[PDB]
């Protein structure tokens, strides 16, 4: 009985694969980017990427190829998952609706077979007769492609070559032929086979098995005009066809392994190659020919083009542009040019796409001492290495702050016709209007002719033809720029009050109840036009001359009072078109029409807090999409502000929201304010682009960040960070980091590019003498990072061949000082289980790093949490507990040795600890008895752990290596010295990700219990919470209902997907829910949703609310 | 050594 919830906080950002072709249309260039469990679909444009579709799958995409057989309009997509789910996908659009379809599927795992070295490789023959796969050593799996075979059924063929490296289907082959580099004892060899389904055997290929180099590793098959295979080694590259053999050994490739190729030119005259380094090569097939007779290949060469982010994926797109698929660092768009500018790099970066990288460690914050956590992560590796601060929501920067418990609206007035700046703020008040002539940045409250000061203003626009406007309770006044007095002033013919305002800069519409008017500020006076009553009382009115209108404004939209409805109308007529009869006894407190990139929209906030958004047609004007969304428990006021181009809508509530503009959609990100009542743009000669905000009591004005739900700040490190600690008292982070450096002309090491550790403000090296007994080495550092500036305050360099591996920041013993302790490891390529290392105690002084204490140790200090005023530390197989003398030294009390390799420890305040490497997780207490360790319980499963966290006194979370999560707890059991000694895995789950780090923290706040964040190798941030048995059940059941109803892309059983699974065991998930699934709910049509309820109670949309309440834990 | 092999893992393939 363990009960948990897991949700994505940020999807994986690492790019796992990518591919190009025409999957959208026969005449349209798509790039498909595979993240982990996400397919991204783009059209390549002149600008770059137009996003088209972002589907998920129930699987880690292992194979992604586009293909097209005979009689096929556009490229089908083949996908093999890691759990061996194969499928074939087709891009389908119903004019406005986009759907990816499953043309076939089948699971292709074989109960037999070991999964080979070098992983899954699927492939596809040029003629599209079939799909060849290599999953298992010895076996090659063949899947004929035929109109039928919708189940992708497949035979195996035996393969003498037990240890294949890479394989491709050769071009221009009468028979389906494959080409493969295999490795036996003798070396590595290229070989071929024709492939016949006719009789489920191979035959022989068109050419003798040749040889290839010891590190040979990529096969490339060159298209029809050339044929044959390009095979890429280390320090070398070669070509093969029948009798032809071409070779090259440019030293320029020697320094790093090529790692991806991609063809540029269909003929294959040109190819791109990427590197462990980021270097981008161009591999050219020197042209050549001999009259009537196909093109030969005289030669081939490498041209270093420059540098990219480290590339998993590479894909030439349109003209000179290349997408660089990165997993170790940020992905990017990148222009190649015939000319190499400064530095001599034909490769200029165009776009850079954020990868939260492999997140190697991370921590909450803890910055502007507010109450929300910023998450700070060590990311990337090598030169992509970085920190990334991640802050949920959109912040705003406050300049002035006038405490005003009234403000009931506010409007943006310039007092000088010329200047784009507004030096006045007129604001609705407690049945009043205060004016604010600002002396630039200074506040001062005075009169202003024709602008009533004893009247609750309800509007105040910037009306053209040199005039000002002030709609009050009473009369819709008018004031001049030339005269500046009472130019006009309207007044209802009966002495009746205006109930609801409206205006832009030329158009004027008021209402008095059910009544409607319409005025115009025609030079120096208000002339009326229409009048029309309505069913019920006018709740709200929107009008802004949208697209094809300059001041004068097309159609109209309205919310009424008894029937609680919102309805599309026109103008001088006032003719009712289509309408919606929204439910509820609560009135639409605000209606809005707008424009964005290329679309018009109708938005309606009610007073319950919830909202309805719909799309308007400047021409036609009718329905769109029914779907309400809760936000500010208090009526939402909607406005529109200055930002950039896509200028957007601000939602004022208890829960202030912005509404962005996604993939031509509209974002719904939180704003980091206490509350907002009303809000408007600005530009004073002393408060430029700022939106003034007003709450219960206070005016405020400032800029607005980007948008995207979440914001990400990035400290580029150039080297590869490893661990990281915040030491608040000293307002900085320590970060363990490593760079790499070469052996010199004798042994010394240089420093290719500058990194954070060499560009440091100050610096250090270890003096300590505790020891005494081309080539790449690592150099490791503690870094002091200013929390405010993210400057490398100080760098401490560690000893030759010493590894910092663990980092704490704590106070120790009675000692009222706070240290950065660092566990380390003396690492030589001779052994493989360090026998020496150290614990070092640092202090960071005024601007200073004082090596306070060191401690030799007889193994690698893997992890070390601060225990209980003492220092607990894992020292290779043996966990120890060090105390801090008064006389300032780390000295032992106890150790425990029942550890194959203690990699991870964590501490629930109490004298309780937990961890391990290949035999997943022990629990241990510390005994104020013989100040000792009593091993309370382990878990007797063979889990190769990666991360480990304590959720509560009983619950222990672990991540491991198949990408599985599992929870453990202590067995409440009779016979309490056995069933006791054994804790049971009472929650299992296949996550789909490698978890490096857990931590208690949350991204949110100023249903669920606890909040543990996680960072993955893929840049996914998850979150794990605990559950009441009842929510569990509600949700567990809901999980099942939800899956009968959702069309899982490639027809993959969700439950099959989430199934705890190693290559030696497969159990269904228990004690876990993907909120990711749960949340799938909301993206569902109401019909499909109603279905989900067939049966304390069971409703229909009480849940629509339950699910919302959760989306809000991250 | 495991160290290296523990890195390579924390950082995928």
């Amino acid at each position: 009985m363990s009960y948990n919830y897991v949700v994505t906080a940020q999807k994986p950002t690492a790019v796992n694969g990518c591919v190009t072709g025409h999957f959208t249309s026969a005449e349209d260039l798509n790039l498909l980017i595979a993240k982990n469990t996400r397919l991204e679909i783009y059209v390549v444009t002149a600008e770059g990427l137009r996003p088209v579709k972002e589907v998920g799958m129930y699987g880690k995409i292992a194979v992604m190829e586009l293909f097209r057989p005979k009689g096929e309009s556009k490229d089908l997509l083949f996908i093999l998952t890691a759990k061996y789910n194969a499928c074939i996908l087709e891009y389908k659009q119903s004019g406005e609706s986009i759907d990816i379809i499953t043309r076939a599927h089948g699971n292709v795992q074989d109960r037999i077979g070991r999964p080979s070295e070098t992983g899954i490789i699927g492939i596809i023959d040029p003629e599209c007769r079939m799909i060849g796969l290599r999953l298992y050593d010895g076996l090659f799996k063949v899947i004929p492609l035929d109109r039928d075979n919708k189940e992708l059924k497949a035979f195996n063929i035996r393969l003498e070559e037990l240890h294949v490296i890479d394989v491709k289907f050769l071009y221009g082959c009468q028979a389906p032929t494959i080409c493969f580099v295999y490795q036996d004892p003798q070396g590595r060899h290229v070989k071929t086979y024709e492939v016949s389904l006719r009789e489920k055997e191979f035959n022989k290929g068109p050419w003798k098995q040749e040889n290839v180099e010891a590190e040979a590793s990529m096969v490339i098959a060159v298209p029809e005009p050339f044929g044959g295979a390009i095979i890429i080694g280390q320090e070398s590259i070669t070509y093969h066809n029948g009798d032809k053999y071409l070779a090259i050994a440019p030293p320029i490739i020697k320094q790093s392994t090529i790692v991806c190729h991609n063809r540029v030119d269909p003929n294959g005259s040109r190819y791109l190659l990427g590197d462990m380094e980021g270097r981008l090569f161009m591999l050219l097939l020197e042209k050549e020919e001999q009259m009537d007779g196909t093109v030969t290949l005289k030669d081939l060469r490498v041209e270093l083009l420059g540098e990219t982010s480290i590339a998993e994926c590479l894909t030439y797109l349109d003209n000179g542009v290349v997408f660089v698929g990165s997993r170790l660092g940020d992905s990017q768009l990148v222009k190649l040019n015939v000319d190499s500018n400064e530095q001599g790099s034909y490769v200029v970066a165009m776009e850079t796409f954020t990868n939260l990288g492999p997140i190697v460690d991370m921590c909450v914050v803890d910055l502007e001492r507010q109450g929300q956590g910023q998450l700070v992560t060590c990311s990337g590796a090598f030169k992509e290495g970085s920190l990334r601060i991640i802050r949920n929501g959109i912040g705003i920067h406050e300049h002035a702050s006038i405490d005003l418990p009234g403000i009931k609206g506010l409007w943006p007035l310039r007092s000088d016709p010329n200047r784009e700046t507004y030096d006045t703020l007129v604001l609705s008040f407690v049945g009043q209007t205060r004016v604010l002539m600002l002396n630039g940045e200074e506040v001062e409250e005075t009169e202003l002719m024709g602008f009533v000061d004893d009247q609750q203003t309800f509007f105040c626009g910037n009306v053209a033809h040199q005039q000002l406007i002030q709609i009050t309770s009473a009369s819709v006044r008018l004031v001049s720029q030339e005269p500046k007095a009472l130019v006009s002033e309207w007044k209802e013919p009966q002495a009746k009050n205006i109930s609801v305002a409206s205006c832009n800069s030329s158009q004027v519409v008021v209402a008095v109840g059910r009544a409607l008017y319409y005025l115009q500020i025609h030079p120096q006076e208000l002339r009326q036009i229409s009048h029309t009553e309505m069913e019920h009382e006018v709740a709200c009115l929107d009008i802004t001359p949208l697209g094809d209108s300059n001041g004068l404004s097309p159609l109209c939209a309205i919310g009424l009072w008894t029937d609680i409805s919102a309805r599309i109308l026109k103008l001088p007529s006032f003719e009712l078109l289509h309408k919606e009869m929204l439910g509820g006894e609560i009135i639409p407190r605000s209606i809005l029409m707008t424009t964005f990139e290329s679309s018009h929209y109708l938005l309606c906030a009610l007073g319950d807090g919830a909202l309805f958004y719909f799309g308007l047609n400047i021409e036609t004007g009718l329905l769109s999409d029914r779907k309400k969304v809760t936000l500010g428990t208090q009526p939402t006021v909607l406005r529109t502000f200055r930002s950039l181009s896509t200028t957007n809508v601000f939602a004022c509530s208890d829960r202030p929201t912005v509404i962005y503009s996604s993939n031509h959609k509209l974002v719904f990100s939180n704003v980091n304010l206490k509350e907002v009542n009303y809000m408007c743009p600005l530009n004073s000669d002393g408060y430029p682009d700022s939106l003034a905000l007003a709450n219960n009591s206070t005016l405020t004005i400032g800029t607005i960040d980007e948008i995207q739900k979440l914001h990400i700040r990035t400290v580029p490190l150039y080297e590869s960070p490893r661990k990281i600690c915040y030491q608040e008292v000293s307002q900085c982070f320590g970060v363990l980091s490593s760079r790499i450096e070469v052996q010199d002309t004798s042994g010394g090491t240089t420093a290719l590019r500058p990194s954070a550790s060499t560009q440091a403000l100050s610096s250090s090296v270890s003096s300590s003498k505790l020891f005494s007994s081309g080539e790449e080495v690592e150099v490791h550092n503690l870094l002091i990072i200013d929390q405010h500036t993210f400057e490398v305050l100080h760098a401490h360099q560690f000893l030759q061949n010493e590894y910092a591996l663990s980092l704490v920041s704590c106070k120790l013993g009675k000692d009222p000082n706070t240290y950065f302790i660092v566990g380390t490891a003396m690492v030589y390529p001779e052994e493989a289980e360090p026998k020496q290392g150290r614990i070092v105690v640092f202090q960071y002084s005024d601007g200073k790093l004082q090596t306070v204490a060191e401690k030799e140790v007889k193994g690698a200090v893997y992890s070390m949490v601060e225990f209980n005023g003492k220092l607990l530390a894992s020292i290779n197989s043996t966990v120890r507990l060090y105390e801090w003398t008064t006389e300032k030294d780390v000295r032992t009390e106890c150790n425990h040795y029942n550890n194959i390799m203690a990699l991870y420890l964590k501490t629930k305040g109490d004298f309780i600890l937990v961890g391990d490497l290949m035999r997943s997780v022990l629990l241990l207490a510390y005994k104020p008895m013989e100040g000792n360790f009593e091993e309370i319980a382990r878990d007797f499963n063979p889990n190769w752990m990666s991360a480990v966290e304590i959720l509560d006194d009983d619950n222990f979370l672990g991540a491991e290596n198949a990408f599985n999560l599992f929870v453990c707890q202590k067995d409440s059991a009779a016979t309490t010295d056995e069933e006791r000694q054994h804790l049971q895995e009472v929650g299992l789950f296949h996550l789909g990700e490698f978890v490096n780090v857990f931590c208690h923290g949350s991204l949110v706040m100023q249903p669920t219990q606890g909040s543990v964040l996680f960072g993955t190798v893929n840049g996914m941030i998850g979150l794990v919470t605990s559950l009441s048995e009842s929510w569990y059940n509600l949700l567990l059941d809901m999980q099942n209902r939800l899956n009968k109803v959702i069309k899982s892309v490639g027809k993959i059983e969700h439950s099959f997907w989430r199934s705890f699974h190693t290559e030696r065991k497969t159990e269904p998930a228990t004690g876990f829910i993907d909120g990711d699934l749960i949340e799938s709910f909301l993206d569902i049509s109401r019909p499909k949703m109603q279905e989900v309820v067939a049966n304390r109670e069971a409703t229909a949309d009480d849940l629509i609310k339950v699910v919302e309440e959760l989306t809000r834990i991250h | 050594h495991l160290l290296w092999d523990v890195r390579k893992r924390s950082l995928g393939l």
